[PDB]
């Protein structure tokens, strides 16, 4: 299939508390493979992944040193933004960044991504053209011209197109085992009367790799997205996810409700039923 | 500006009385990410529950979960507290097999 | 292999 490599920056300023906290997170699809974190006992890129740990000593002594850079770069972004959105220096505050890119099966570059948050808002994204940039309020609009006028626009764009992409094959060709291996889901429906006239159907998918998964119910062959309750993905704590979808039917009309599942790992879309 | 934490408790594998398992708590869609959350085994905190790195998900909210080796009976009641700047007083959820 | 590109706003 295809595969993405993304990176997620958390910058959180805390005053009176030292000097804002910065934790960098690394990720193949939904694999995590790096750490970073300024207020480990000692910082340093980290492995989170068992086909990472062969890179060498100038792998993460490389990034070690870029992640403390970028530490520093975005405390000082936190003080930035702090002027230009006439904000006292009492308050806590957020940088947040999410970048990488997007191949396809043949490992040619899909799309890449570079995106910036400021309080959990929208701050500046660079365009799907790798060239481009969208603001999401005036701050921004300073920063955006700031960035014109150096052409960071090409520089991310070298990246994306050149390193990203490359070190996401390799990745890939390292951890191919896991990385390129779908678990589909185990599936299974139960019931449970909530009273004499109802009952609730739960539909099961568990122990699936990608995360990404679609959970329908229909009755009598439509869907019920209306009436449908939908969990959250959630992690196992095993590489794999879990999920639920759950309906309330009237007693009686039970086999007139089929779940639909589709994910990777599936040759084809499975219909599941109440089995008593 | 501020968002609430979802709140899911379960396990890892199928819920089996005597069999050794793994407890979790999966906290996301929150901002800003300082949240407090612990397991409870019976009403006390559970000591030593680890936590995956902190990461957040395309809408900048983020999520963190929170787990425990255990080993679920019949009686034993397990449940995950979580404080937050957006909850007065912590939320409990019980874990429902 | 993160970003090497990290510029003041």
């Amino acid at each position: 299939g295809s595969h993405s490599m993304r990176y997620f920056y958390t910058a959180m300023s805390r005053p009176g508390r030292g000097e804002p906290r910065f934790i960098a997170v690394g990720y193949v699809d939904d694999t995590q493979f790096v750490r970073f974190d300024s207020d480990a006992a000692s910082p340093r890129m980290a492995p989170r992944a068992p086909w990472i740990e062969q890179e060498g000593p100038e792998y993460w002594d490389g990034e070690t040193r870029n992640m403390k850079a970028s530490a520093q770069t975005y405390r000082e972004n936190l003080r930035i933004a702090l002027r230009y959105y006439n904000q006292s220096e009492a308050g806590s505050h957020i940088i947040q960044v999410m970048y990488g890119c997007d191949v396809g099966p043949d490992g040619r570059l899909l799309r890449g991504h570079n995106q910036y948050a400021y309080d959990g808002k929208d701050y500046i994204a660079l365009n799907e053209d790798l060239s481009s940039w969208t603001a999401a309020d005036t701050a921004a609009q300073i920063t955006q011209r700031k960035w014109e006028a150096a052409r960071v626009a090409e520089q991310l764009r070298a990246y994306l197109e050149g390193l990203c992409v490359e070190w996401l094959r390799r990745y890939l060709e390292n951890g191919k085992e896991t990385l390129q291996r779908a678990d589909p889901p185990k599936t299974h429906v139960t019931h449970h009367p909530i009273s004499d006239h109802e009952a609730t159907l739960r539909c099961w998918a568990l122990g699936f790799y990608p995360a990404e998964i679609t959970l329908t119910w229909q009755r009598d062959g439509e869907d019920q997205t209306q009436d449908t309750e939908l969990v959250e993905t959630r992690p196992a704590g095993d590489r794999t996810f879990q999920k639920w979808a759950a309906v309330v039917v009237p007693s009686g009309e039970e086999q007139r409700y089929t779940c639909h599942v589709q994910h990777e790992g599936l040759p084809k879309p499975l219909t599941l039923r109440w089995e008593p | 500006i501020q968002r609430t934490p979802k709140i899911q408790v379960y396990s890892r594998h199928p819920a089996e009385n005597g069999k050794s398992n793994f407890l979790n708590c999966y906290v996301s869609g929150f901002h800003p990410s300082d949240i407090e959350v612990d397991l409870l085994k019976n009403g006390e905190r559970i000591e030593k529950v680890e936590h995956s790195d902190l990461s957040f998900s395309k809408d900048w909210s983020f999520y963190l979960l929170y787990y425990t080796e255990f080993t679920p009976t019949e009686k034993d009641e397990y449940a995950c507290r979580v404080n937050h700047v957006t909850l007065s007083q912590p939320k409990i959820v019980k874990w429902d097999r | 292999l993160s970003s090497p590109v990290t510029k003041s706003w």
